[PDB]
């Protein structure tokens, strides 16, 4: 056995923690989040939302190695805003978008219980 | 233990230190019978 | 040796279409029309049946 | 024509090749006699009266495609490749896994490989119906894309779909047999199959002997791992000094079947076959039908491969840089011809010197099914969903799985067993010995100037020793 | 199997149709072992009586 | 600095595919839900086989593999089943499993097909998709087969036997109004199915201040879930991933002091 | 193990006389019997 | 006999004194990995859990080592021996209770090989000192050795079933000398020809050429995504080149962040028209040539093999001469990662649309071939009436052969030029030939226009039969098609008689390589 | 009675006849019987 089992790609171990914060010391108001056991499905959904905020200067993500399961996100905001603020405000805007789209979908499938035509 | 002939497939218990021949067929190639302890697989 | 149960690329279930495929080629159908009467429209799912060699029917000739 | 319409009826007419020679229409021509002859290569084109090359033709060829051997007549469009390429594949289709004989259940061969799901080509040469390549094929038609994706397929490598491997793609099995023969080498030294017990026998290791039965052999069905004993054979001492046979390391097989019988000189002997399944991983070697070998670089899931506008992800991705230097343009036509054969329902024809199948005749056939007339397609990126600015050339091709797998070539040594006379590192039954530190390696280190590393590798790593020497004289003490 | 003389290794004009021109191994045995073509037939012998 | 108001519009609806259109959203969101139809929708499938007597032509690990790829009806009772690694029971229990059973013996001289009509379960909610028949193996006079299997719950990142969908089409911008892709000769390319161009045009005129909208989907199904509950279970599954990550985050910047 | 360790600087060859051959040998008197073991 | 016991090779003087078999070594296949630094190597977990490294116990590392010795041979990062001061080598596999084992200053634990270690890595034949360099360990899941691509040029490797060995220094002195003498970033320039040995390679070169064209504009999201992959980025986003209609960055503007320090260089691109330095536009260059790197930023020019590969005066050579050996490493790694993550947006391929020409070019090729086959006939028929005059030092035959070669060689060139001047900017052959990644300008003409003229032993196809080449011709035929001139292209296919002559040429070209290896190896061994 | 343009089908009929009778290993089987 020199091949990892398939559940290592999404299942967290005992000592690990899913998210970790570190402050970048090269520029002010920068932060660097490190989500664990994750991939492009969640990494990309966040970055596109941060750019829609008019108070965010930088936003990006990378999977440092495709054979390990970990992503990294970097954010930088204006001096009157917090990276931890901009991050959590992004998530609550995705959830407010998905739950809305689910209602509009469940209506569309029962819009033709018998059929419109 | 129990052996299976190579031609007529008639099981016959061969005792330790005994010639290797079938019965009702007179044949000299024997296959050992499959075990009875169970092993489990994955569909993966 | 035996028809796979799933197309390798799509994932569509193929393993239940081998006897119906032989039955359509039996009467008069061309391979191009028999594959359309079964609902295989991507060229990755048609390769499955078009290029299959059935070796299981020749290993049933040896007495157990 | 009278000879043809009665030759297509050999089944119930008893008219065959022999009645064709005995009627004076064909003739065997030696090599010496072949210097006094004038050949035409094709009737309808070289035997027409005109301002002509010659006018005294004495013979004519049947088909100029019969100048190729057996392993070189399975290549589609071989008259489009560079010459050294056709030599490599003919020496490479001899080591591709497939099904090698129909009664592979009876034969207890050593080292037999068998593929799960073989398939016959979608682009065939007409001289493959006579060597039975559609009844015992070796390969699978895969959907190949020629693109640079993430850098893991550079310098002769391939990226392959991981969730196609999970549906049976290129899966195979691997058998292996072992012999043991009980023997009476002396009048007292005699061997016998029996289960060695710890207190009576003496020379055993501490390994487990519970899997063995009363006979001394393992019943089929158990899961024998590395370093297990399979055959218990004890020798009587002038008490009982046992031998045995152990596996190699890293097998993880399952005992298939056990046979017991009498060999030629009448000594009882047995044969044991071990079964093991091999799933493709990222060291294995894959090769096309045109001399493009290459290992596997990485495996992506289906949610990550690039897709087309209807959800067709490729199974294999190869580097575009492999084509322009070696000029295998026969590889670029069988994936264009193959895409027409899957959409129309026929099976293509790639006989070498056909002169009835251009590229303009294949391309015009493809634009009828609603595709671009050169194979290109618009692929979407799998990570971000964006379109790719270039259009990628994609289509089905026929790949083979070579015999060199990576489970068989990895080995390591770290303070292992050593010899007895010269005390140099030894491998023996260990399977993993050391790598030789040759003469040319002794010189790169001298040029480097590394004097410590050169000493360690030759003295401290291999047979260190100490002696005592006298001072006035120079002799050992 | 190691002689450097090329004339017993190169491809000769008279191999047309009787020995395969493309199939040969690399290494030290280049052109020393060869495979015969598809319709090539070797004679068996008879008596000149 | 806030979300959008996407609008859905269904075009077709059968028992094996759905065609719909999602307007007024971003490309990253329209793709992140294309990867969830494939990977992260849970489903039932066989994952534990034990063979008692196999005298057929295929070896034991061949049949144990052709069984896992058989699709089982996972319509309603996937939400009541725990993951076998979370459940507080032993290796197996009727709260996180479903037990199957096969036992076939060939006695007549004519060959016998061992279809999927032989998989006999105990729970009448999960059966193979039969309401033709997938072939498992053929037997000769004097051969037999009998085994026992359990069927767990998982999704498509474990193994490709747990994904519920065949090909999932997806595309946007049917005419290069954005020039995301660049044709060398735009005349040789067939016109898309969703295009609105004339019969004598190739591309729409370029507009620089554009943005991708109105994505087109087409989701087929293998037979386990209905094609409209593959979508509802995906959006309800992606929402529950972000909602759980927001917990871990606020738990971190709260324990910062 | 109680005596010091040191390098080598020069190797001198030469034939050795029967004198030291007899003086430093281990089986005094000499090996006489062509048979190695007896019981 | 005794003198027979110490024979030559495989005796006791030439087989076990200087060349022997060592321990602490492994061997397996190699596969690419673009995510590794040029000084790292990837090791599977089954090899790393087998080879060890003896670590002396000091009060600085007592706790970590006793923690490691708690878990032995079962967990991976463990240990498998304890060597105390007395020389007692106890085995952790058999000890009944591990907790009683208390490490003490002076003891010596036998650790498992972990990340960060140093190894020595060589390939099958070792020719120059670059065939054995010191890498650094990084442990990955599956079971092949993984290494970067720009290092495949020194080892002369390729990933089609190759194998390489590694040896693990056991002491600490040997570890220090391998570290300060033979690590791979210390061997970039070679003393053999005072030029670098590692340059940008097969796939990154083609993309670097396209990334630095005059018209490559990037949006905001893509620029951020690319900057995410720079390991030496200070944290500032440069001002775009176009600010108004909307902000767009350029390829050269992003590449200027990869270039280290403040270096200076002037090169040319491989398509620089030689008549450009003459007229005006010497410092304007309509074709965007004459690379100029001023104060560490790309001002103008396209990058290719003449400016990034392994030649004297390249960009990597200057960066090594000025900045040092520890910054060129980052240069290589950053180039590779950034360009790959842009290439998966731009894409690259090769098809048969890139191997075909328009209707006008085919007619021109047919015409020139017809006229050449005409001229050869006039030469032949004027040599049959004894109207040729030999030149000084030339037989009548050899003068004829020399002229027939000149007519035929010019057609291969003139047809070849026709195949090129009809190519397009979107062609994918021209894209690998121009950037210098793979191919040559004659393969284009051989694929599109004419294969050319075959020849064995450096001369035209000989008369293997008596006064013939094959039994399909008439005797003493000296025409072009009857003695090896293949006038088709690889796309139009060859006729049987041309297939055979092509096979002959290939066969001789295949034998020479088989001889060369043994010859050169033996002579080098003698000289050394 | 001449074969024109039906040559491609006809030549394969004659090649098939040779392989049906001689086979691929008649090389070995005929020198042994001798
Ligand atoms: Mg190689
Ligand atoms: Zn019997
Ligand atoms: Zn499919
Ligand atoms: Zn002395
Ligand atoms: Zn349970």
């Amino acid at each position: 056995m020199n091949a990892p089992p398939a559940f290592e790609s999404f299942l967290l171990f005992e000592g690990e923690k899913k998210i970790t914060i570190n402050k970048d010391t090269k520029v002010p108001n920068a932060c660097l989040f490190t989500i664990n056991k994750e991939d492009h499905t969640l990494g990309n959904i966040i970055k596109s939302q941060l750019l829609k905020d008019p108070q965010v200067l930088f936003a990006g993500y990378k999977v440092p190695h495709p054979l390990e399961h970990k992503i990294i996100i970097r954010v930088q905001t204006t001096p009157d805003y917090s990276p931890q603020e901009a991050f959590t405000n992004a998530i609550t805007d995705l959830i407010s978008e998905l739950s809305l789209l689910e209602e509009r979908f469940r209506v569309a499938i029962k819009d033709k219980q018998e059929g419109i035509e | 233990m129990i052996y299976i002939c190579g031609e007529c497939h008639t099981e016959n218990e061969i005792k330790s230190r005994d010639p290797i021949r079938c019965r009702e067929c007179g044949y000299r190639i024997m296959y050992k019978k499959r075990t009875k302890r169970l092993v489990v697989f994955d569909a993966r | 040796m035996i028809i796979p149960v799933r197309c390798f690329t799509c994932g569509k279930i193929v393993g239940n279409k081998w006897e119906a495929y032989l039955g359509l080629l039996q009467a008069e159908y061309t391979e191009g029309d028999a594959l359309d009467a079964l609902g295989l429209k991507r060229y990755c799912c048609r390769r499955m049946l078009l290029a299959h060699v059935d070796l299981i029917e020749k290993l049933l000739n040896y007495a157990p | 024509k009278r000879h043809i319409d009665q030759l297509k009826e050999r089944e119930y007419n008893n008219y065959s090749w022999q009645d064709l020679v005995a009627s004076g229409v064909v003739e065997y021509i030696d090599t010496l006699e072949e210097e006094t002859v004038m050949l035409a290569m094709t009737p309808d084109d070289l035997q027409e009266k005109e301002v002509a090359y010659c006018s005294t033709y004495t013979h004519c060829e049947i088909h100029p495609s019969m100048i190729l051997g057996v392993c070189a007549s399975i290549i589609p469009f071989p008259d489009h490749n560079q010459s050294p390429r056709n030599t490599y594949q003919s020496a490479m289709g001899k080591q591709a896994m497939g099904v090698y004989i129909t009664n592979f259940h009876v034969r207890m061969d050593t080292l037999a490989h068998v593929l799960y799901y073989p398939q016959k080509p979608l682009v065939t040469t007409r001289s493959m119906e006579y060597l039975r390549f559609r009844e015992l094929p070796a390969g699978i038609n895969s959907i190949v894309a020629i693109a640079s994706y993430t850098g893991y397929n550079q310098e002769d490598s391939v990226i392959m779909n991981r969730s196609a491997v999970d549906r049976g793609f290129f899966r195979s099995v691997f058998y292996r047999s072992y012999k043991e023969q009980e023997s009476k080498k002396g009048f007292d030294q005699e061997e016998v199959f029996e289960k060695p017990t710890r207190e009576t026998c003496q020379g055993m290791r501490h390994a487990i002997y519970d899997k063995l039965d009363d006979d001394g052999l393992i019943a089929p069905g158990v899961r024998v791992s590395g370093d297990d004993v399979i055959i218990g054979k004890t020798v009587t001492l002038p008490t009982k000094r046992d031998c045995s046979t152990f596996l190699r390391t890293s097998e993880t097989g399952i005992v298939d079947q056990v046979m017991v019988t009498l060999n030629q000189e009448g000594y009882k002997f047995c044969k044991i076959r071990v079964r093991s399944v091999r799933i493709p991983q990222i060291g294995d070697k894959f090769a096309s039908r045109h001399g493009q070998k290459g290992t596997c670089g990485i495996q992506y899931r289906q949610e990550d491969m690039p897709f087309t506008c209807e959800g067709i992800t490729p199974d294999i991705i190869i580097n575009p840089h492999a084509i322009p230097s070696r000029m295998t343009i026969g590889h670029l036509i069988e994936c264009l011809q193959g895409k027409v054969s899957a959409n129309k329902g026929e099976i293509g024809d790639a006989t070498p010197f056909n002169d009835a199948v251009n590229v303009q005749k294949i391309s015009n056939l493809l634009s009828d099914y609603g595709y671009h007339l050169r194979g290109n397609e618009v692929l979407y990126n799998g990570f971000t969903g964006r379109k790719i600015t270039s259009q990628i050339f994609i289509g089905p091709t026929y790949y083979q799985r070579l015999k060199h797998m990576v489970d068989d070539k990895i080995h390591s040594r770290a303070r292992g067993p050593i010899q007895i006379l010269n005390r140099q590192p030894m491998e023996g039954r260990s399977r993993d010995g050391g790598l030789r530190f040759g003469e040319m390696e002794r010189d790169c280190q001298i040029a480097h100037g590394a004097a410590q590393f050169l000493r360690e590798r030759l003295f401290e790593a291999s047979d260190p020793y100490q002696v005592h020497v006298c001072n006035l004289c120079g002799i050992m003490a | 199997r190691d002689g450097k003389l090329a004339k017993p290794r190169q491809l000769h004009n008279t191999l047309w149709g009787m020995v395969c021109p493309a199939e040969t191994p690399e290494g030290h045995a280049v052109g020393l072992v060869k495979n015969l073509a598809l319709m090539a037939y070797i004679s068996v012998g008879s008596q000149p009586s | 600095p806030y979300a959008n108001q996407p609008t859905v519009r269904i075009t077709e609806l059968t028992d094996e595919n759905v065609k719909f259109i999602i307007e007024n959203t971003d490309l990253a969101v329209a793709n992140s839900i294309r990867r969830v139809f494939i990977a992260e929708v849970p489903i039932i499938a066989i994952d534990w086989v034990q063979i008692d007597a196999n005298s057929s032509v295929l070896h034991d690990e061949f049949i144990a593999h052709r069984l896992g790829l058989i699709p089982l009806t996972s319509d309603d009772i996937v939400d009541k089943l725990q993951y076998s690694r979370d459940c507080t029971c032993e290796e197996f229990c009727p709260e996180c499993s479903v037990e199957f059973t096969l036992d076939v013996r060939c006695n007549e001289d004519q060959t016998r097909h061992v279809t999927s009509r032989d998989l006999i379960s105990n729970s009448p909610r999960v059966i193979p998709v039969t309401s033709d028949d997938i072939l498992i193996v053929k037997l000769r006079k004097g051969q037999e087969l009998r085994l026992r299997a359990y069927a767990k719950k998982g999704f498509g990142k474990e193994h490709a036997k747990w994904n519920p969908t065949a090909g999932v089409a997806f595309e946007y911008d049917p005419d290069n109004a954005l020039r995301h892709t660049v044709y060398p000769k735009p005349e040789e390319w067939p016109k898309s199915e969703y295009s609105e161009l004339d019969e004598d045009e190739s591309q729409a005129p370029y507009d620089p201040n554009g943005k991708p909208e109105r994505f087109y989907y087409n989701v087929e199904s293998c037979g386990s879930l209905r094609p409209e509950t593959i979508v509802l279970s995906a959006l309800s599954g992606l929402k529950k991933k972000l909602s759980d990550l927001q917990t871990q985050l606020s738990h971190e910047i709260q324990s910062d002091v | 193990s109680a005596c010091p360790l040191r390098t080598i600087k020069r190797v001198q060859f030469g034939v050795l006389s029967p004198d030291e051959l007899k003086r430093m040998s281990v089986t005094e008197g000499g090996i006489k019997y062509p048979e190695t073991t007896e019981g | 006999s005794l003198k027979q016991r110490l024979k030559g090779k495989e005796g006791r003087v030439r087989g076990n004194l200087m060349g022997k078999r060592v321990d602490f070594s492994a061997r397996t296949v190699i596969t690419p990995d673009p995510n590794l630094s040029i000084d790292q190597v990837g090791v599977p977990r089954s090899i790393a859990a087998n080879m060890t490294f003896a670590e002396i116990v000091t009060p600085f590392n007592i706790d970590r080592l006793q923690e490691l010795v708690r878990r032995g041979n079962s967990q991976y990062p463990g240990a498998k021996y304890i060597i105390r001061d007395n020389g007692d080598r106890i085995d952790l596999r058999f000890h009944p209770k591990p907790s009683d084992l208390h490490l003490q200053t002076g003891y010596k634990v036998e650790r498992h090989m972990c990340d960060g270690d140093i190894v020595i890595f060589n390939r099958q034949p070792t020719l120059h000192k670059m065939s054995m360099m010191g890498h650094r360990v990084r442990i990955l899941p599956w079971s092949t050795f993984r290494l970067n691509l720009s290092v495949t040029t020194p080892y002369n490797a390729d990933f089609d079933g190759d194998e390489m060995n590694l040896h693990l220094p056991q002491s600490l002195e040997t570890r220090a000398e391998i570290q300060e003498l033979a690590m791979v970033p210390r061997m970039i320039v070679t003393p053999q020809s005072n030029r670098p040995v590692m340059g940008i390679v097969q796939d990154t070169l083609t993309a670097v050429r396209k990334f630095t064209k005059r018209d490559v504009f990037l949006e905001r999201g893509e620029v951020m995504n690319l900057l995410m992959f720079l390991s030496t980025w200070d944290g500032k986003v440069p001002q775009p080149a176009i600010l108004k209609p909307r902000p767009l960055w350029t390829g050269k503007q992003i590449f200027s962040l990869i270039i280290p320090g403040h270096i200076n260089c002037i090169r040319t691109h491989s398509t620089h028209p030689d008549d450009e330095d003459s007229g005006p536009y010497k410092h304007i260059s309509p074709g965007d040539t004459k690379v100029v790197v001023e104060n560490g930023e790309l001002i103008m020019g396209i990058l290719c093999k003449k400016s990034l590969g392994t030649s004297a005066g390249s960009l990597v050579h200057i960066s090594y001469l000025e900045m040092g050996h520890d910054i060129t490493r980052l240069f290589y790694s950053n180039i590779q990662t950034v360009i790959n993550n842009w290439l998966l947006i731009e894409g690259h391929t090769i098809g048969i649309g890139d191997s075909i020409a328009d209707s006008k070019t085919y007619q021109d090729i047919q015409n020139t071939i017809k006229k050449a086959k005409q001229d050869v006939i006039e030469v032949i028929e004027k040599a049959h009436n004894n109207e040729l005059e030999p030149t000084p030092g030339n037989t009548l035959r050899q003068t004829f052969e020399n002229q027939v070669n000149r007519i035929l060689n010019d057609a291969r060139d003139k047809t070849g030029s026709s195949a090129q001047k009809s190519l397009s900017e979107y062609n994918n052959f021209k894209s690998m030939v121009v950037s210098g990644a793979k191919g040559s300008k004659i393969n284009i003409s051989q694929v599109i226009a004419v294969v050319g003229q075959q020849n064995v032993e450096g001369k035209r196809i000989p008369f293997g039969f008596k006064h013939r080449t094959l039994p399909h011709f008439i005797k003493d035929d000296y025409g072009p098609e009857s003695r090896g001139f293949v006038e088709n292209s690889y796309l139009a296919g060859l006729t049987p008689t041309e297939f055979f002559f092509h096979a002959m040429g290939g066969r001789e070209g295949l034998i020479d390589t088989a001889v060369k290896t043994a010859e050169t190896g033996y002579i080098q061994r003698r000289l050394i | 009675e001449i074969t024109p343009d039906l040559w491609q089908e006809a030549c394969w009929i004659v090649i098939s006849s040779y392989f049906d009778e001689k086979g691929l290993v008649r090389q070995q089987l005929d020198s042994f019987d001798e």
